[PDB]
């Protein structure tokens, strides 16, 4: 029963790096992820935030 | 209004195919879309100037276009797998089956020298060179010969006009037809001491003409007057003509009393420089005839069954049988693809590297600037995959060796943008003269305009709404566009 | 601050440092013959102003060695503008240089027994 | 960096094509040998002779190369291959790029004359 | 690059006259055109389907049940590729929502045993009745209803009587639906499960599988004995298949005394 | 201070060339900076008398790296700086090497200079004659190609997305959501800066005669 | 010629499907500085299918084709050439077109003319 969510911009969208040569454009290409946490140093208010968000859909889950 | 920054444009370096003059554009695209073309500098050819019909026909180039195969179902097209109407045309082949002199093949205004070579090379290979072009009087050889190039071409070069002393045009109004070289002639006129003298329709030029007439038998007494004084007293003239008297059928009488007069004068025609020398109106119609893209005696004699339309977009509802099998194959759609059972969507200049050759005689490319939209494809690989479903294998696949079969028809095309004289052209205005001696009589036709209007024409002019109100705007009836009154 | 964007007298070819940029003194094997034998504008060896360029020339085509342009340089030379003025070697040079104290009482950062000086 | 790491030899480039071929013959030798431990390693789905028959396919592919240097630096390049496949460097998706055409047919429709090409214009 | 090796062309038309144009290549940030909608991709034959369908650009409609199940369908394709709403088979309207822009449609809703809400005759027959009624009020082209092997309409066993249940209604509603009915699977005679889902896509595009029954099943006929001491109509060749063989998948002194031991 | 210092530089280095006459082509000083202009093959003895001498000891290794001009037929330039940390003294040498000729390695006598060459290998494709270990570093184990070089384009040839069906990351070519736009195309059609300025001293230009 | 298409790392088809084309870049006839136009551009022609396409979500200009948006800048034709078979490829040298040399006076902006003005300039 796992989840993942996605700090950063670097690491959903590929980012700052978007057009590299050595670079995933975003983790959607190899694990699925269920909340973003958007922003290139997003604050631990917004990292904070995603996991309330993330609590929230885990808790209507209830498997 | 303009809708991207020069910073985010993609520049493209691109021949204009609109005019005979063939000059150079850049093209400018965000990289779906054309944006914009504008003069890259040529030191012959254009001299940073560009016709307006050259760039406002951006317009035309993505508004009525076609983006996926049609077949006519009675009344009404449909859209279509591209096998299916490619597979229909195969059928009606086997169906109507045109044993030789059947299979017409006409083309049009501004299309690539090597679609003209593909569709050649399939006609020639099916059995059947009714071969011809779009104007009117296309279905007969244009009375002077595709053998010996300087005939047809622009003789004297493009330069050689500024070097003129005294020319005379023929049957041509050079300030709509090839807009840039009446640049060229008013430069000359305005630098130098220059004599100009007109037979045809009653022009305005920004220059200075002299009238002499509206028949032939005007254009002999003028040639035969006063100016077989000029002419012969001049260095460096050129006697200058319009492609809209092959249009006329009492042509050849036409060209017998000038070839006569440049073989008879030593100083319009000698060692170093050709005057005799004629204009075109499209970039094809003075590279087909490099192809031999012409129809036979026989071919002008029979009524076809599969016609074929490349472009050909002054075709008119009498110049096709009733029973005939029609497919057209275009970039946009026009009265051209109205006659048609199947459309050919075709890549237009602009989405394709084509080869292009103008009335001086030039070998130029165009580079590709942006992909065909939807489902078009390049010209000549749409006739060499039909020619796959006919009986026809072409010995080509890859573009190399289409530019080696080019070179073999003849390698001044494959030689690009260098101009080369000709020694031949002594005994070309004597070749040239015996075919039509005798053969039509001059009757007293009045000479008409070529183009009832500048800004509608070739296909992409009709299309745009640029043109559409650049022509009413400008039709002289109104106040506005009158120096007086 | 106001004298930069004052309305009077401020042409920006004055206060202009982008353009006046200096230029890489780029050294062939060839201009340090020059330099040992043509001699330089401080101390030239050229006399004959019309005979100059023609002196000059053969060294810009390839006349004579370095090797023999170390050869034929006298002790002078040699000990002007190669060597130093008595015989030595220059010395690899440095734009301000660093003398360094020791801070060895209570002002030091760290008492005996803590291995850390605390130079200045 | 005293030591090197286990594998590796310092590169050095040979004055004659003979030493070379010697050379290229003892790295074949080495990849050769080396096979077998490459299917346990990287968890292959396939046999064996597969990767001895594509070791030699690879250098089939440069037998014909007649510039000595470029003979030096494909050496080069080959021992540096080696090098990463016998260890633990490359994964188990590296690895398999060598195989594209084993592990998979994509679908219908691989063009061959030019009709096939030119249907979805040239793919 | 990436090619369409899932296409025959650039340029199709569907049967109900839709225009498609496939954009550049083929690869995963181009789109086909095509619209799909996949009922039971969260399931196993499903999983596979569109790891195929949404490999090309196909923009595949996910309905699904539950949140958790569906979430791994979401690496599989682009940006706006894979789209997932809820359903249920009982609300209608979810179903009626589902259907609305599809190309091509198909069900692998299949259940083997009773639930306390779903019997056999609930999931298998009455199930694909509604949905199949939906696909019949929108005209959608090239309908696909995946059945089971053995699926006789007159049998001993509920399932295979309501699977051919099944088929006979979606037959009796739609006359222009296929009804594929593959073999055992086993995806990690028996049929290799990428088998059937390249079959399945194979079938999805082309023209001349209309209103066709299938039967895909693999080279060779085993018992179950055999199965477990080796881990101890139309056919592929309509379609131009060769199916896996299950037997090659099945597996898918002195140095010592030179050496040192206590340093 | 610092006109004398730049003229004390140009001395120093005129010096060093006459030192060695058979390995130094050139040496060019811009602003408290001097590079020295030397063949490939020249490469580890004039290293040596940079460690070596006592008044050319430079014993430390900072970095060094190309660059490639396609425009040469030489294509790199290989670059090494040096720290004299006794006489606070940098120095800088230029060599050179085509994609297929090496130049030779100085992990012989500077220790920390192997991982620098290697990384400078990777990036450019640069051979270090000479070298243990001698591989990639810092790219893509399987990776084909090399990246700081201009045939290389900018998002490169591949990119990586897990299959479902293999049940692994595939390697596949580059299909982009989004095209890359450079904005180069449109800089300015005027010339920039002017020429500028010598800081040569007087000492050191040619005499002009008479 | 030492063919460097093997030892770049390059993949086959961009050495053996796509055509390249050496230019000096024009004078824009907008603005009348000159400074762009003595570097030799290296540059590839499109691709048919690949080029862009439009995005179905936003309408973003996605691209198949990977060397787009590259450019190079050579000295020299020679150099440009070189390079460019020296990789491997097909090039198209496209020949600059300069202007003429014509003298200008200002004196000519008024003569006597003997006979008609034939034009009025206006200044
Ligand atoms: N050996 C085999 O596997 C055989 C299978 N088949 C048939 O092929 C198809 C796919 O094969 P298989 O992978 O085994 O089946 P699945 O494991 O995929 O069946 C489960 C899928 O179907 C959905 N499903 C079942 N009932 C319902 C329902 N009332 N409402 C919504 N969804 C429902 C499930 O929803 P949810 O995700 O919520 O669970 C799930 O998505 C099936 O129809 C099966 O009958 C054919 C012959 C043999």
């Amino acid at each position: 029963p796992r989840w993942v969510i996605s700090m950063g911009s670097c690491a959903n969208g590929g980012g700052y790096y978007h057009f590299s040569y050595s670079v995933v454009r975003g983790c959607d290409r190899i694990v699925p992820v269920d909340v973003y946490v958007p922003g290139c140093p997003p604050t631990s208010e917004a990292l904070m935030y995603g996991v309330f968000q993330l609590q929230r859909k885990m808790r209507n889950t209830k498997i | 209004a303009f809708r991207a920054r020069p910073w985010e444009l993609k520049k493209t370096e691109s021949i204009d195919v609109m005019d005979a003059v063939g000059s150079n554009i850049r093209i400018d695209s965000k990289g779906v879309e054309v944006m914009r073309v504008i003069p890259r500098v040529h030191e012959d050819v254009n001299e940073e100037w560009i016709n307006d019909k050259s760039r406002f026909a951006c317009d035309g180039l993505k508004t009525q276009r076609l983006t996926t195969p049609l077949i006519r179902v009675g009344d009404k097209f449909v859209n279509a797998t591209w096998d299916d109407a490619l597979s229909t045309i195969a059928k009606a082949y086997q169906q109507k089956a045109p044993k030789g002199d059947e299979f017409k093949a006409v083309a049009g205004a501004l299309v690539e020298v090597e679609s003209m070579v593909a569709l050649k090379d399939m006609t020639n290979a099916l059995g059947s060179e009714n071969t011809t072009t779009d104007t009117p009087n296309g279905n007969s050889a244009p009375a002077h010969g595709i053998t010996f190039r300087s005939n047809y071409l622009f003789n004297s070069s493009i330069a050689g006009i500024e070097d003129a002393d005294a020319i005379l045009l023929v049957g041509t109004n050079p300030r709509r037809e090839a807009a840039v070289m009446n640049a060229r002639i008013r430069k000359a006129w305005l630098r130098q001491e220059l004599e100009i003298a007109s037979v045809g329709p009653t022009l305005d030029a920004t220059f200075d003409v002299a009238e002499l007439g509206n028949t032939h038998a005007d254009l002999e007494k003028a040639l035969s007057g006063e100016f077989g004084e000029v002419l012969k007293n001049a260095k460096n003239p050129l006697i200058i003509v319009g492609s809209g008297i092959t249009d006329r059928e009492d042509a050849g009488a036409f060209f017998n009393t000038i070839g006569k007069f440049v073989e008879s004068t030593p100083s319009v025609l000698n060692e170093n420089w050709n005057g005799y020398n004629v204009l075109q109106r499209s970039a094809s119609r003075a590279g087909a005839y490099d192809i031999g893209f012409t129809p036979s005696d026989e071919a002008s004699k029979t009524t076809p069954k599969m016609v074929w339309l490349l472009g050909a977009d002054e075709v008119a509802a009498s110049d096709i049988p009733a029973d005939a099998f029609v497919v057209y194959q275009g970039h946009n759609g026009d009265v051209g693809a109205q006659f048609a059972d199947v459309v050919l969507p075709g890549a237009a200049y602009t989405e394709k590297a084509g080869t292009y050759v103008n009335t001086e005689g030039r070998s130029q490319i165009s580079r590709a600037a942006t992909g065909p939209p939807g489902g078009a494809r390049e010209d000549w690989k749409i006739l060499r995959a039909v020619s796959e479903y006919l009986g026809v294998a072409l010995p080509y696949e890859d573009a190399y060796e289409v530019r080696d079969r080019l070179a073999e028809i003849s390698p001044s095309l494959v030689r690009y943008d260098l101009v080369e004289p000709t020694v031949f052209g002594d005994v070309a205005v004597q070749h040239s003269l015996v075919g039509p001696n005798g053969s039509v009589t001059p009757s007293s036709a009045p000479l008409t305009e070529t183009i009832e209007n500048f800004y509608m024409t070739d296909s992409i002019s009709r299309s745009s709404p640029t043109m559409a109100k650049s022509s009413i705007a400008f039709n002289k009836d109104n106040k506005k566009n009158q120096a007086f009154a | 601050s106001y004298p930069t964007n004052d309305i009077a007298e401020n042409p920006y070819w004055k206060r202009d440092h982008r353009r006046a940029y200096p230029q890489t003194a780029f050294f062939d094997q060839k201009t340090v013959t020059g330099l040992l034998e043509l001699g330089s504008e401080a101390t030239p060896r050229i006399a004959d102003g019309e005979a100059g360029t023609k002196a000059l020339a053969n060294i810009a085509n390839g006349g004579v060695s370095f090797t023999q342009a170390l050869g034929k340089s006298s002790k002078d030379v040699i000990y002007g503008e190669v060597l130093t003025v008595n015989g030595l070697p220059p010395v690899a040079p440095t734009l301000a240089p660093k003398q360094w104290k020791i801070i060895e009482g209570e002002a030091a950062i760290y008492p005996k027994g803590y291995p850390c000086r605390t130079f200045h | 960096a005293i030591i090197a790491t286990a594998f590796a030899e310092t590169v050095k480039f040979s004055g004659s094509k003979q030493e070379l071929q010697k050379r290229t013959l003892a790295l074949y030798r080495q990849f050769l040998r080396g096979a077998p431990t490459f299917a346990d390693l990287y968890e292959v789905q396939f046999s064996i002779p597969t990767i001895r028959t594509k070791i030699r396919q690879e250098f089939e592919r440069h037998r014909f190369v007649d510039d000595l240097s470029i003979q030096n630096v494909l050496y080069a390049k080959g021992h540096m291959e080696y090098q990463e496949c016998i260890n633990f460097w490359k994964q188990q998706a590296q690895f398999l790029k060598y195989f594209p055409e084993e592990d998979d047919i994509q679908g219908r429709h691989q063009p061959s004359n030019f009709v096939d090409k030119f249907l979805k214009n040239r793919a | 690059m990436n090619s369409f090796e899932n296409l025959a062309q650039d340029v199709n038309i569907t049967r109900s006259g839709k225009t498609l144009i496939a954009k550049g290549t083929g690869g995963r940030s181009s789109r086909t055109g095509y619209t799909a909608t996949v009922f039971g991709a969260n399931g196993f034959l499903g999983s596979y389907l569109t790891a195929k369908l949404a490999k090309h650009g196909t923009t595949v409609v996910v309905p699904y049940r539950e949140e958790m199940a569906k979430r791994h369908l979401k690496v599989t394709g682009d940006l706006g590729v894979v789209n997932f709403l809820e359903m249920d088979l009982r609300n209608l309207e979810s179903i009626d929502e589902a259907v609305r822009h599809s190309d091509i449609v198909v069900n692998l809703i299949g259940r083997e045993y009773e639930t306390k809400n779903f019997n056999y005759y609930d999931v298998h027959v009455e199930g694909a009745r509604r949905i199949a009624e939906a696909v019949k009020k929108h005209n959608i082209a090239r309908y696909i209803h995946v059945s089971a092997f053995n699926a006789e309409i007159d049998s001993p066993s509920e399932f295979n009587h309501t699977k051919g249940l099944g088929e006979q209604v979606t037959k009796d509603i739609v006359p222009w639906a296929t009804i594929v009915r593959p073999a055992p699977m086993f995806g990690r005679n028996p049929v290799h499960v990428i088998d059937v889902a390249a079959a399945l896509e194979r079938i999805c595009f082309d023209d001349s599988t209309v209103a066709q029954t299938f039967e895909l099943y693999g080279p060779q006929k085993f018992t179950q004995k055999q199965i477990i001491d080796m881990v101890s109509a139309k056919t592929f060749n309509d379609l131009d298949l060769t199916p896996m063989e299950l037997p090659d998948l099945m597996f898918k002194e002195n140095k010592e005394k030179t050496f040192v031991h206590i340093l | 201070r610092y006109l004398q210092h730049v003229s004390d530089l140009h001395q120093y280095a005129k010096y060093i060339m006459a030192a060695l006459p058979k390995y130094i082509q050139g040496f060019s000083v811009w602003k408290d900076e001097l590079t020295l202009h030397v063949a490939p093959s020249a490469v580890i003895p004039v290293t040596t008398f940079l460690r070596d001498n006592t008044s050319t000891q430079y014993k430390s290794i900072i970095d060094i790296t190309a660059v490639d001009y396609p425009s040469r037929e030489n294509r790199f330039e290989v670059v090494y700086n040096f720290l004299s940390v006794r006489h606070n003294s940098r120095i800088r040498l230029k060599t050179y090497a085509t994609e297929v000729t090496p130049v030779p390695s100085i992990t012989c006598l500077y220790e920390g200079a192997n991982w620098f060459e290697r990384e400078a290998y990777d990036m450019y494709g640069v051979f270090f004659e000479g070298h243990p270990d001698l591989r990639r570093i810092m790219t893509d184990y399987g990776f084909e190609g090399h990246p700081l070089r201009k045939d290389f384009p900018l998002t490169g040839y591949t990119e990586v997305r897990w299959d479902e069906e293999k049940r692994r990351v595939v390697y596949e070519p580059l299909e982009l959501t989004q095209a890359f736009r450079n904005f180069s195309a449109g800089s300015t059609a005027w010339e920039p800066v002017g020429p500028g300025r010598d800081d040569r001293p007087d000492s050191f230009k040619l005499p002009t005669p008479k | 010629v030492p063919a460097h298409e093997i030892v770049s790392g390059a993949p086959a088809e961009l050495s053996r499907n796509r055509v390249v084309r050496i230019y000096q870049q024009a004078k824009p006839a907008t603005q009348s500085g000159e400074y762009g136009t003595f570097a030799w551009r290296l540059d590839w022609d499109i691709v048919d299918v690949a080029n862009r396409w439009e995005n179905d979500l936003i309408g973003w200009q996605s691209s198949g084709d990977y060397m787009q948006a590259t450019q190079m800048k050579f000295t020299s034709k020679e150099s440009a050439i070189k390079f460019a078979n020296k990789q491997g490829w097909d090039f198209y040298i496209q020949e600059p077109h300069h202007r003429k040399f014509r003298v200008k006076q200002y004196a000519n902006n008024f003569v006597h003319s003997y006979g008609k003005l034939k034009h009025i300039r206006t200044k």
